[PDB]
């Protein structure tokens, strides 16, 4: 997901502005749906929601717009159990042997013959939560096992939290409502209001350990691999209690990152750290936010946002619709120099020519250079010490950069990587001259629709993930509900699209209509006022009722 | 009772007006069923842990989990005691939104003749309850936690006598 909120010090109109670009599946239980909800006098909100939820999850109201992005905080911890050496179904806490609980579930299974059979299955549980096995990493042997405590299992506040967000008036009110209930499970919140405040909150449900416990309780090797793993044989490693937290054992709201600005805040799924580099967010629990190198989408966004020039709605829209492959900025200039140094290598000629021609984008008409670049990058990623300028913590916006071509080993390996990628691409059965939109599509009945964008890991802000399906790349997730909101005097002006269209049913008139628009990158008005709704010549009305 | 006024604008975007949460929920559940009844029905089968019952063990959920492991995980996650606790902890406003949604989804199902729904007549397409919406909510709740370890939970069994 991406989000950008702009305030009064940087917007062209001196008021707030918000770009919401969540990247979520195109099918299933996380498929967004647009709707506008009104209880006259006290609720009037529009945006998009997830299946089955009677609340707006990303949206806007008269003076406020908000969105979310998946955060980097941990929302569970693993506990390494010390098993009782006499019995692997018992584990030790403070030296005392405790039995696992066994909860059995019964499932009905339809067989080859069409009959049902009953399958029973035992779920083992510790005082922390159920046991989990990852063969070869988190095993259950005679010495140890692993249990998992999920902080959102006791978060009964999640629907209430978006009901409350849906009632918020402005950014101060949104912040009070979220800090008060702490019902957000696993996203950041970014918002702007008409008055020109830009807000970032990393306010979600996060296991709490007091600072002195963190180094004491960690399993060092697993934490080094990114797993929030704790010593489960020591009762002192229970999540910490603080009366200010809304739920036992979660982090109180005052200890979670918040930034309130009048220039901008942004996030593309990195930590809170460089939300706005003019005011770095540091000094939080590592369960909450760490200072890690930011990914290419955020580096892209900050490259467009930093500086003194006013930001227009069009500027934010075009950050999405440009489909710029920002990772190419870091590697393509030195890669092309390597191509020029090897004009005699016949095996490289077609890739070098494609890469040279390429518009450095993931547009429908972008040439095969994009595909060569992706396959090259997948190999470049595996090389060691190949960056000319490695990540520098004092230059987090501009590193890593460049290929270290002056090191003879690197030149050799990078050239091999390109030859490998070139052979891989050419071994695929892709028609000569095919462009990116010929390859990447979304199927609708037995038509396809060409879909622009590309993988967020290559720094394409319009992130689209696809999978090979027969002769094509079928879109499975990415840019989904798009909303760009500004606050002119008459009322909120919201523009965008639901990329995969309102309905998942091929019979519906709304199965592919916005997908055609998304293909052409033609965003539309999101009508909110009674005036905007009535001006629609497609307006249909129905009133329904029944007894309770 | 329950009542909603619905306006749709271009691209099938509903605008629901009601005097209270139950009526608002009624409008939402009806509008959403009109567009996505089959999707919600499938995901409710998943969150009830009934995929293997309707589709056998060789299929997967839309999260690409195998049907039987997915069912074990959701039967565990959405046990009756957990759903009752979650319900008892909801405010009247949220209970009303959920009651209205279920009723509005079910009203669309009673009236549908196939204009916009491809799965009428399938045994897994049926009237829904507020507990089903709680199942969906809980499934989403744990997506940043134990849901990412669903296969690992189902796989967890103690060792035998191996060396």
């Amino acid at each position: 997901s991406n989000a950008i909120a702009v305030g009064s010090e940087r917007s062209a109109d001196g008021k707030g502005m918000l770009l919401a670009n969540p990247h979520f599946p195109w099918n299933g239980a996380m498929r967004f749906y647009q709707m506008h909800l009104t209880i006259p006098g006290r609720l009037d909100v529009m945006g998009a929601s997830l299946p089955g939820l009677p609340v707006v999850n990303i949206g806007f109201s008269r003076h406020l717009a908000w969105t979310h992005t998946v955060d980097t905080s941990s929302h569970f911890t693993l506990y390494r159990l010390a098993l009782d050496p006499k019995d692997p179904r018992r584990y030790l806490v403070d030296g005392r042997s405790l039995p696992l609980e066994e909860k059995s579930v019964a499932i009905e299974v339809r067989g080859a013959d069409g009959k049902l059979s009953r399958v029973e299955h035992k779920v083992y549980q510790s005082i922390y939560g159920p046991l989990v096995v990852w063969p070869g990493k988190l095993d259950w042997n005679r010495s140890e096992a692993y249990a998992l405590r999920d902080a959102n299992l006791e978060n009964t506040r999640v629907l209430q939290q978006w009901y409350s967000i849906n009632q918020a008036s402005d950014v101060a009110d949104l912040r009070r409502r979220v800090e008060a209930l702490q019902g957000i499970p696993w996203v950041n919140t970014l918002a702007a209001d008409e008055q020109g405040n830009a807000l970032y909150m990393n306010q979600s449900v996060v296991p709490y350990l007091k600072p002195e416990l963190i180094p004491a309780c960690a399993i060092p090797q697993l934490v080094a691999e990114g797993l929030p793993a704790l010593q489960g044989q020591d009762s002192r490693c229970a999540w910490s209690r603080d009366p200010a937290a809304a739920q036992a054992g979660i982090t109180p709201a005052a200890q979670l990152p918040v930034l309130l600005r009048r220039d901008f805040v942004q996030n593309s799924n990195d930590s809170a750290w460089l939300t706005n580099p003019a005011s770095p967010l540091q000094g939080f629990s590592p369960l909450v936010s760490q200072e890690k190198p930011i990914g290419p989408r955020a580096r892209y966004a900050l490259s467009r946002l930093q500086g003194k020039q006013p930001l227009e709605a069009k500027t934010l829209e075009e950050m999405v619709t440009a489909n710029h492959v920002f990772s190419a900025d870091q590697v393509l200039p030195d890669l092309l120099r390597l191509c020029r140094d090897n004009q005699g290598e016949k095996s490289l000629a077609r890739a070098c020519a494609a890469l040279a021609q390429w518009d450095r984008g993931a547009n429908l008409d972008s040439g095969s250079g994009f595909v060569y670049f992706q396959r090259f990058m997948q190999r470049f990623a595996e090389l060691d010490g190949a960056w000319k300028e490695p990540f520098d913590a004092q230059r987090p916006l501009d590193t890593p950069q460049g290929i270290a071509l002056d090191r003879p080993q690197v030149a050799t390996q990078v050239r091999q990587a390109l030859a490998d990628a070139a052979a891989e691409v050419e071994k695929s059965g892709i028609p000569d001259g095919a462009r990116w939109g010929d390859l990447q599509v979304s199927t609708r009945g037995q038509e396809r629709i060409a879909i622009p964008g590309g993988d967020g890991h290559f720094g394409v802000y319009n992130a689209i993930q696809s999978v090979r399906k027969g002769d094509h790349l079928e879109v499975v997730g990415g840019t989904s509900y798009i909303q760009l909101v500004t606050f002119p005097e008459e009322g909120p002006k919201a523009r965008g699209l639901l990329a995969f269209s309102q309905s998942s049913d091929p019979r519906s008139p709304h199965y592919r209509d916005q997908t055609e628009l998304f293909s052409r990158q033609q965003w539309q008005t999101l009508p909110f006022s009674d005036r905007q709704i009535d001006a629609d010549p497609q307006l249909q009305r129905l009133s329904i009722r029944e007894a309770a | 009772g329950l009542a909603a006024d619905i306006r749709w604008t271009a691209y099938g975007v509903p605008h629901i007006r009601a005097k209270d949460e139950r009526g608002l929920g009624y409008g939402i559940g009806y509008a959403y069923a009109r567009d996505n009844a089959c999707l919600l029905a499938e995901e409710i089968v998943t969150a009830r842990g009934e995929r293997a019952r309707y589709f056998g063990s060789e299929g997967k959920s839309s999260a690409e989990l195998d049907n039987l492991p997915s069912d074990i995980f959701y039967a565990w996650l959405n046990q009756p005691e957990a759903l009752q606790a979650f319900w008892q902890a909801q405010t009247p406003a949220v209970r009303q939104l959920l009651e209205g949604y279920a009723a509005g989804f079910n009203r669309f199902l009673r009236e549908a003749d196939g204009k916009t729904t491809s799965c009428l007549g399938q045994p897994w397409l049926r009237a829904i309850a507020t507990d089903d919406l709680l199942r969906l909510t809980r499934r989403l709740l744990v997506e940043g936690g134990v849901g990412q370890f669903a296969d690992a939970l189902v796989a967890a069994a103690p060792p035998g006598a191996e060396k």
